[PDB]
């Protein structure tokens, strides 16, 4: 918030390994919805 | 902790929230100015042991 | 990696009043190969060399065109089987408020 809390090197790693991950985790989604958006327009000019 | 918050004092901390790409800062956003206050720390602290 | 592909852009050497054929089975076929593709977002730019002038002009390919283009193996000037319901214009402007920026290859030129 206001007040900047110190982070151990330790929690910082970690934290950052979480955000990598759930970066990758909402590409991974969003290469899926491509997928299916990719589907649906196969689809309809078939 | 009492060392980031001696740091808070520092003319140095006022300018690490307006020009941060002066400090090998990457954002204003309170994440990104504490890590880059504890790696400072840390990093001077290890030097002087 | 933080854009995503819009198409293609190509130059004419005199205007013309409909897509290709060559053009729209080229974009079939890229898009066809490469996944990336989104059939609604990609376009192609076409600039027409007319007397003292650039003619810009935009057009998008129908599900129908991309099936024509995907299936189609002939490079003639005018292949069977293609109408004019293929493709679609799609609205394109200029702006003078942002700058874009090349990438050209590293190893050798581009010609």
């Amino acid at each position: 918030e206001a007040k900047p809390k110190f982070l151990s090197k330790a929690e910082r790693e970690a934290e950052a390994l979480k955000r990598r991950q759930q970066e990758v985790e909402e590409r991974q989604r969003m290469l899926e919805e491509e997928r299916k958006k990719r589907k649906q327009f196969q689809d309809l000019g078939r | 902790q009492d060392a980031v918050d001696y740091l808070t004092w520092t003319f140095l901390y006022r300018r690490m929230t307006q020009n941060p790409n002066y400090y090998n800062l990457q954002g204003i956003s309170h994440r990104h100015l504490s890590d880059h206050l504890s790696e400072l720390v840390e990093q001077t602290l290890s030097d002087l042991e | 990696k933080e854009m995503e592909p819009l198409g293609w852009i190509h130059t004419q050497p005199n205007e013309s009043p409909q897509l290709s054929p060559q053009d729209v089975t080229t974009h079939a076929k890229i898009m066809a190969d490469n996944p990336s593709w989104d059939g609604e977002k990609t376009i192609i730019i076409t600039c027409s060399f007319t007397p003292g002038s650039c003619t810009l002009t935009a057009y998008k390919l129908t599900p129908s065109g991309y099936e024509w283009g995907r299936q189609n193996t002939d490079k003639g000037n005018n292949p069977k089987g293609y109408l004019p319901s293929h493709y679609e214009r799609v609205q394109m402007l200029l702006s003078d408020r942002f700058l874009g920026f090349f990438m050209v290859p590293a190893q050798s030129s581009w010609n």
